[PDB]
């Protein structure tokens, strides 16, 4: 049952509710929700409209004609907004999404994490991982799921942050830090055999530095199942000395055993 | 190698 409606408080396109069937442990709220990446010191983003790329495209941007395509190499969403088969969901290419400087109209194809949430999640208590995301409807592979969002800090900040559960390195590399302002996208938990990948994004501006992460799944994602992604080493090199992965993967790589057998 | 975790694409 309920506890909250929406942890998002009407900032996403469709609420986020929260339920927790493991024990009294309220809804956390130990962080602020916000839905855009937010800054606590100057960021210098270059906001300049006369510096972005932009295309000229008299149609919906499915022609070879779309120079926002090729900068993405090819424009790698469907008719319905969706990751093409195609699509390396292994090493994944920098998207450039259309912006406000292209001909295009704002619903032409080329502008899927613009748009935002579109998925149903809700955020729920884990037996073994804390707060977790998962679906609450069926979402076919390729589909854009959420954006990982929050405070957008240095390199040299984040390696002085003393929570660093919710640290994201975009890349003078920047970092996003979500545990003090973020979205949804701080509850997932990192799987070993994940359903969702992220992928750097650009939209209304083209500052190199400042990519924005977005997450589509990988595969089919049924009704109840969790959402996850592979952290990657760069978490896990440090993380692995202080706590196990609980994801339960037969392919497991970072589980106590298998943190075990490699230091033996 | 950096101080802290960091996920990462
Ligand atoms: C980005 S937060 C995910 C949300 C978190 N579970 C919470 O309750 O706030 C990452 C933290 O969740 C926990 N976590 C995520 N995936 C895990 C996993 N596979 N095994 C064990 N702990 C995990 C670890 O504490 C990790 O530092
Ligand atoms: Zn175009
Ligand atoms: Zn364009
Ligand atoms: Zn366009
Ligand atoms: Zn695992």
């Amino acid at each position: 049952k309920i506890i909250c409606r929406d942890v998002a408080r009407g900032y996403e396109n469709v609420p986020i509710p929260c339920v927790n069937g493991v024990d009294g442990e309220p809804c956390p709220e130990d962080y602020k929700y916000i839905s855009e990446n937010c800054e606590t010191s100057t960021m210098n983003i270059d906001r300049n409209i006369t510096h972005l790329q932009h295309c000229t495209c008299v149609d919906d941007c499915s022609s070879s004609n779309c120079l926002c395509g090729q900068l993405s190499i090819r424009c790698w969403y469907d008719k319905d907004g969706r990751l093409l088969q195609e699509f390396n969901k292994i090493e994944p290419p920098l998207i450039f999404e259309c912006n406000q400087a292209c001909s295009c109209w704002r619903n032409c194809k080329n502008r899927v994490v613009q748009s935002g949430i579109k998925v149903r999640l809700q955020l729920y208590r884990t037996a073994k991982m804390g707060w977790g995301v998962r679906a609450l409807q069926t979402i076919p592979q390729g589909t854009f799921i959420c954006e990982y969002v929050g405070e957008l800090i240095s390199d040299a900040e984040a390696d002085v942050r003393e929570d660093d559960s919710y640290l994201f390195d975009l890349d003078e590399v920047y970092c996003i830090d979500a545990r003090y302002y973020g979205n949804i996208s701080r509850f997932i938990n990192h799987l070993c055999d994940p359903n969702i990948i992220p992928v750097r994004v650009f939209m209304l501006h083209q500052d190199l530095r400042f990519p924005r992460i977005a997450f589509f799944s990988s595969r089919d994602i049924r009704t109840g199942e969790e959402l996850g992604f592979d952290y990657g080493d760069r978490f896990w090199d440090i993380k692995s000395k202080y706590f196990t992965c609980q994801c339960g993967s037969e392919k497991c790589k970072h589980s106590a055993e298998a943190i075990a057998l490699e230091q033996s | 190698t950096k101080q802290t975790a960091r996920m990462s694409t």
